[PDB]
């Protein structure tokens, strides 16, 4: 099982590299400045 | 201590009584261009007190049969003040924006507004013709409305073929007349190029669409204006030359 | 020029260029000249 | 994270002050109320994978991109067959790619060529990529087909389909499918703004193809372009189009005859 | 001659095919309820729309076009290559390959490039033939060898211009030819039978145009006139025909006057005069004349 | 290594072959306003690349019966480029200036020019009337000539009642056609107030007066132009408002 | 250096003595005035690559070199088809290679053979390289086709195109495309100096090809030679030719009918 | 990624070797004996 081997001098001619599991969801779900707590009223 | 806020940029201030939390678009603050991402060689100018301030546009009367209004933001401040003058003389431009939309009413009015920003908000022509010479295309006053603004014809499709329902992925805020009377969005510079001309390219555009219609009983006030204030945060200009209008 | 043909063999160029003028008049003839570069935008300037 | 999310054991609460189900939507944020702050849940160790939902596993599909006809007649012949490289010709990959504003990727173009009636006769073809700025070949016996300082592929019809890898070659830092501006300065008209939305950062040259022979070959070929995206990065997610497409470089829709995003029901107080 | 406009807007022909050699038949203009151009929508002409299948131009296109039958392969309309549809002053379209051009002369590029701006650019430098391609080009020259690359079809060179959107400015790698005498302001005419256009004929005529067209024939008996195209929406600007022997006026036609299509006059020194105004301008004239010896 | 000099300000450069030493007016360099001497509260803007560059005015043909020309320097760049646009939008202004006057000729021409600056160069009316209603006063095109310039009527008295002979106390430089072909003066901000309007107040003004007349033999060139280049060093602007022309 | 050049932050100068913009051109040297000794620049970290502009990446293109016809008739037959190995037959690679005086490289000759009408029938060909001094084959059934002590390639038409590698075999230390002299001694005439410029250090033998069969094969083949330069070193750069070529071994041009290096303009005081 | 491997005894039959980034431009731009300084007059 080895698909990280390239056959040319150029790097864009390879296959899919190591997968990245990064998942930042808070930049779309809570784009607010005051961090709203989980157990609180959002407005006071 | 959360419903009150005073935003101060330059020599202007915005006080509030009924406010939600401020919205920071994509979690990124608007800053200056770093040397790693920049590509121009000439040194850019930064007034930081003369163009970074709250500019107030006109007010639009929110009626009952209203569809909605929209704006091209690097093109609305293209002629108003030191910012517009400084943008006409320069070829390059890069800044963020701070927004504030005012809409107040009594505790006996009902309604809701959806104010949001759309990067690269492209206006689509309306028609069913596929021939190249008769295919409808929007005019210049429709693509770039200027400081006045433009109205929607089919606000259900955002005048672009994309449904209004799915437009909640954008940096948005609601104006519910029973909860608040203002909405605030801070958007950074969003583009695939470091600098760009602020005359023939609008980065994003505000849109205000009343989802719930304005309703009231006979006896209350009938003139409900829609006021918008914009602060061009962290402005940069490059390529000084003759001043061009459009 | 040679730089023009070399840039003609390729399709995209970058970096700064240099234009060098040279006066080949008499020794007693004097004068001042203004060589002005203008960034893109409108057409050729009309006056100085 | 290789799994989705585990669930914490919960219980009931009888106390004042804590309201996790009253998340305000006027602030523009998404409700962060979990199940543990609600109806009593249990302890579940979830091991469902999230690898397939990534962007590199979502854009790793070829799809049809272009269809190029080559008649090569005897009396009404042209010889060559150019094809402007654009992705907006077929609405499947266009709908899959126009859900973002800025993208950056590589390509794995593949060319499947068949005959009119369908037959693999051993005819050698020449696939030429003309970059933007290079002269286009005019004729099956032109000067441009020498392919000096120009990449080209020689393959037959009986051979397997050709497949090359294409790097990121836009002069900007990323591609864009929506350009809210104009390509050049000047006064813009009010009648027909046919240059609005045009982005010069997407014209990836022209693709040409001919038949390598001397006299002629009375055969009508039909090439298909399959482009596999790889090493893709996307920015600023955009909603998916709900209207039928009408043009290639313009997102025009029908003013009348509008298509609703959801089909109609019998009544609102009815689930079926 | 059948077309006196740069886009064939007035072509009342009997062509019911798209091409004479290698063409498909056109559909009738009354069996086209699917498309927004039919006789159920436009009665009493409107570009020419009856119970025929002729190649007309009702939408203000760059060339006349008909409806072809859709063969589930896209195209439902094709341009008609009419051999007898060329304004006098249009030589045709030709191919353009590379560094040796068909027109060896000055070149000019602009984002507002119509037919008359390029004709005026080549005329203000005393060139004989103009030329444009791909919408943004103006190739001048005086060489007689402009067919060095071959003759192209008329439907191939229908790329729209950038300044105007009703004129064909050549095409990608295909140059369209024009002589510089069209749309000029006066000229010594000594041909047997030629056409005289208004100033800025492909465009609308400018404000304050005044010139003198002179026609001399070395020994002609009498000259014959004609008025194929005449469109004036005003009564201040007007055309005149004068004789320069004793300097008297023969006939004065204006917007409120319908000129006769043909008459003879026993003169040989006719001079044309055109006094324009600065209020209203719609279109010019295409006066064709003929001298019999 | 003293007769050659290359001045670089922004994206402009001035090379020289026949030059004297550069003149620094009153031995003080033009700098920014310190916090001790300043009086405004709002933060001033500093482009430093878009207004700080060499602007070249028109050329004037030096004839044999020439008297001289003069200029109001905060009023010449009042409409040319990013500097003029930035000065129309602002109320306050403070900068120094770098000058360069080009006048070349052959080794067979003779003549001398006196180029100098005069702070608060007030134009005086010419007449012998003492009645208030008929006392002659200079027009606006005479007081502020604009980018074109104005000529002298009595250059022996500098058009102000002060003799030209005693005008050597000012920061001056000579252009002797046998020695050099250019003159360079660097003048700082000279005023009794920290900031000031660059529209209705000119701080100083250049004057060029041929003391020795231009002489040559029949056969040489006859067109001798006078070219001037100005660099607004260390510019500051304050009080952003609507743009006014004059 | 893997990048081009970085820019130092600059500022303004107000002082006498330093003149960086007065570089004299009479000395024969190039002006070394940078941007930092001029208009105020900024700090830019340039990471644009310079790898593509090298000589080995500039001469690594095949291009067309030779076209050899082989009729192989029945009554007017010859059988063989020789081709003198020279690069001056096609002006593209000639223009790309005559911008230097002395070069030294290797070759990657490739042979693409097609029929008259265009068809790959399984006919085996024999490509022979005849070094300078060896006898040339005279006939399709000659004695020289034995290829003893002589390299040759056997390949069919249905096979992929053949490709061999060729070393540097000039008796001098490098090639030359411009020889300012005469090949031998003696009195040289004034009428027609047809031997002037001839360099014996470039005659790389002759290339021959036949059809391996017994009787005949009524087919007109047409071979194409594609030579890829590799391991190339160039000396003494020469300007690029601006005149059209007229002969192969002579840089003759038209005395009358001269081609200007730049096209004409409307006026000198006009940029467009 | 390996293209430095040859398959024959001869060395000229290989592919493009390691690239050389050498760039001497001063032998064409300033072929002079007296080194002209950057901030000076070229002739005195
Ligand atoms: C040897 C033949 C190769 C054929 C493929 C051509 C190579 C160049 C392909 C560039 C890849 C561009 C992918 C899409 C680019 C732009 O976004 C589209 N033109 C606009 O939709
Ligand atoms: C087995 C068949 C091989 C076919 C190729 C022949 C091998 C010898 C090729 C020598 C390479 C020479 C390249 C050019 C040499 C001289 O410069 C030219 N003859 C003059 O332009
Ligand atoms: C075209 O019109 C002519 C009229 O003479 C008629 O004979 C012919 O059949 C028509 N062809 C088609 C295809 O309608
Ligand atoms: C259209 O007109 C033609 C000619 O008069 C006639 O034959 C045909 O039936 C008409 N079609 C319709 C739908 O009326
Ligand atoms: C004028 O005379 C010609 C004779 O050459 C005749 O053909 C023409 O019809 C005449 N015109 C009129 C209006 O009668």
């Amino acid at each position: 099982n080895f698909t990280n081997i390239n056959y040319y001098k150029d790097s864009y001619a390879a296959s899919a590299t190591r997968q990245d599991f990064t998942q930042d969801p808070k930049k779309f779900t809570q784009p607010v400045l005051d961090s709203i707590r989980e157990l609180s009223a959002p407005l006071n | 201590s959360d419903r009150v806020a005073q935003l101060t940029v330059g020599n202007s201030s915005i006080t509030t009584q009924e406010a939600a939390n401020i919205v920071l678009a994509y979690g990124e603050w608007p800053e200056y261009c770093p040397d790693t991402d920049a590509t121009a060689v000439d040194k850019p100018t930064r007034p930081d007190v003369s163009v970074n301030r709250f500019y107030t546009l006109d007010s639009k009367m929110w009626q009952e049969n209203s569809t909605g209004w929209y704006w091209k933001f690097p093109d609305v401040l293209n002629k108003t003040g030191v910012f517009g003058q400084n943008a006409q003389f320069h070829y390059l431009y890069r800044s963020g924006f701070c927004l504030h939309v005012q809409c107040n009413a009594s505790k006996f009015h009902q309604g809701a507004l959806l104010v949001a920003v759309i990067p690269e908000f492209v206006i689509a022509g309306r028609g069913s013709n596929t021939k190249p010479n008769e295919a409808p295309h929007p005019g210049f006053t429709t693509t770039f409305p200027g400081t006045t603004g433009a109205t929607f014809h089919d606000p259900y499709v955002l005048d672009s073929g994309v449904p209004l329902s799915q437009a909640l992925i954008y940096p948005h805020q609601w104006i519910n007349l029973r909860t608040n009377n203002c909405a605030t969005v801070i958007v950074p510079y969003i583009n695939a190029v470091p600098f760009d001309s602020a005359i023939n390219h609008s980065n994003f555009g505000l849109i205000v669409i009343p989802v719930s219609p304005l309703k009231y009983s006979s006896g209350a006030t009938t003139a409900i204006p829609i006021t918008i204030t914009i602060a061009p945060l962290n402005s940069e200009f490059g390529g000084l030359r003759q001043a061009v209008s459009q | 020029t040679l730089v023009g043909q070399i840039c003609r063999y390729y399709t995209q160029w970058s970096g700064s260029l240099k234009v060098t003028f040279m006066f080949t008049g008499s020794f007693m003839a004097t004068g001042k000249m203004l060589v002005a570069y203008s960034p893109p935008g409108s057409a050729q300037p009309a006056n100085r | 994270a290789e799994s989705a999310a585990n669930t914490t054991p919960s219980s009931h609460r009888l106390e004042t002050g804590r309201v996790p189900a009253l998340q305000a939507a006027e602030t523009g944020a998404t409700s962060n109320a979990t199940d543990e702050n609600m109806i009593e849940t249990r302890c579940v160790v979830n091991r469902n994978g999230v690898l397939e939902t990534t962007i590199n596993h979502f854009f790793s599909r070829s799809g049809l991109v272009g269809v190029v006809n080559l008649t090569d007649g005897g009396t009404d012949t042209t010889g060559y067959a150019t094809w402007d490289i654009d992705i907006m010709g077929f609405v499947q990959l266009r709908r899959k790619c126009e859900m973002f504003t800025y993208m950056r990727f590589n390509a794995e173009f593949t060319f499947v060529t068949t005959t009119k009636n369908g037959e693999a006769r051993p005819y050698m073809l020449q696939y030429m990529y003309v970059p933007p700025g290079a002269p286009k070949p005019t004729g099956r016996d032109a000067f441009q087909w020498q392919t000096a300082t120009n990449p080209s592929v020689f393959v037959k019809l009986t051979d397997p389909p050709a497949q090359v890898s294409v790097p990121f070659m836009s002069p900007a830092s990323a591609y864009q499918w929506f350009y809210d501006g104009y390509p050049t300065f000047g006064q813009h008209p009010e009648t027909s703004n046919t240059t609005y939305g045009l982005c010069p950062n997407n014209m990836m040259g022209t693709f040409a193809v001919r038949v390598v022979s001397r006299e002629a070959s009375q055969l009508k070929l039909q090439t298909r372009v399959y482009m596999k995206l790889k090493h893709v990065r996307a920015w600023v997610p955009r909603p998916i189009r709900s209207q039928p497409y009408l043009l290639k470089n313009f997102p025009n829709y029908d003013s009348s005859k509008i298509t609703n995003s959801a089909r109609d029901r019998s009544s609102i107080k009815q689930a079926n | 001659p059948e077309c006196f406009t740069a886009n064939g807007a007035d072509y009342r022909g009997t062509q019911n095919w798209t091409a004479l050699q290698g063409g498909k038949p056109c559909l009738f203009w009354n069996e086209t309820f699917q498309h927004p151009y039919n006789t159920l929508k436009y009665p009493n002409g409107e570009g020419g729309l009856g119970e025929h299948n002729y190649c007309r131009n009702p939408d203000g296109d760059v060339s006349p076009w008909c409806y072809v039958a859709e063969h589930e392969d896209g195209v439902y309309w094709k341009y008609c290559e009419i051999p007898a549809c060329q304004m006098p002053g249009n030589l045709g379209c030709y191919k353009d390959h590379g560094n040796p051009p068909p027109l060896t002369g000055t070149s000019k590029t602009s984002n507002k490039l119509t037919i008359q701006t390029c004709i005026s650019f080549c005329r203000s430098q005393r060139f004989k033939f103009a030329g444009m391609e791909s919408g943004y080009a103006c190739f001048c020259g005086n060489n007689p060898d402009y067919w060095k690359y071959g003759e192209a079809a008329s439907t191939e060179c229908n790329s729209v211009c950038f300044g105007d959107h009703t004129q064909p400015c050549g095409g990608d790698g295909r140059i369209i030819l024009f002589d510089t005498l069209v749309g000029a302001c006066g000229g010594n005419y000594s041909a047997m039978s030629s056409v005289v256009y208004s100033p800025d004929f492909p465009d609308t005529y400018a404000t304050g145009r005044v010139c003198y067209w002179t026609i001399r024939v070395p020994g002609a008996s009498h000259i014959h006139f004609s008025f194929p195209l005449f469109d004036i929406r005003d009564s201040a600007d007007m055309v005149e025909l004068l004789d320069g022997y004793t300097h008297r006026v023969l006939a004065r036609f204006h917007g409120r006057s319908r000129p006769p299509l043909s008459f003879n006059v026993s003169l040989d020194f006719v001079i044309l005069y055109f006094f324009s105004d600065r209020i209203n301008q719609a279109q010019g004239f295409a006066v064709l004349y003929q001298a019999v010896k």
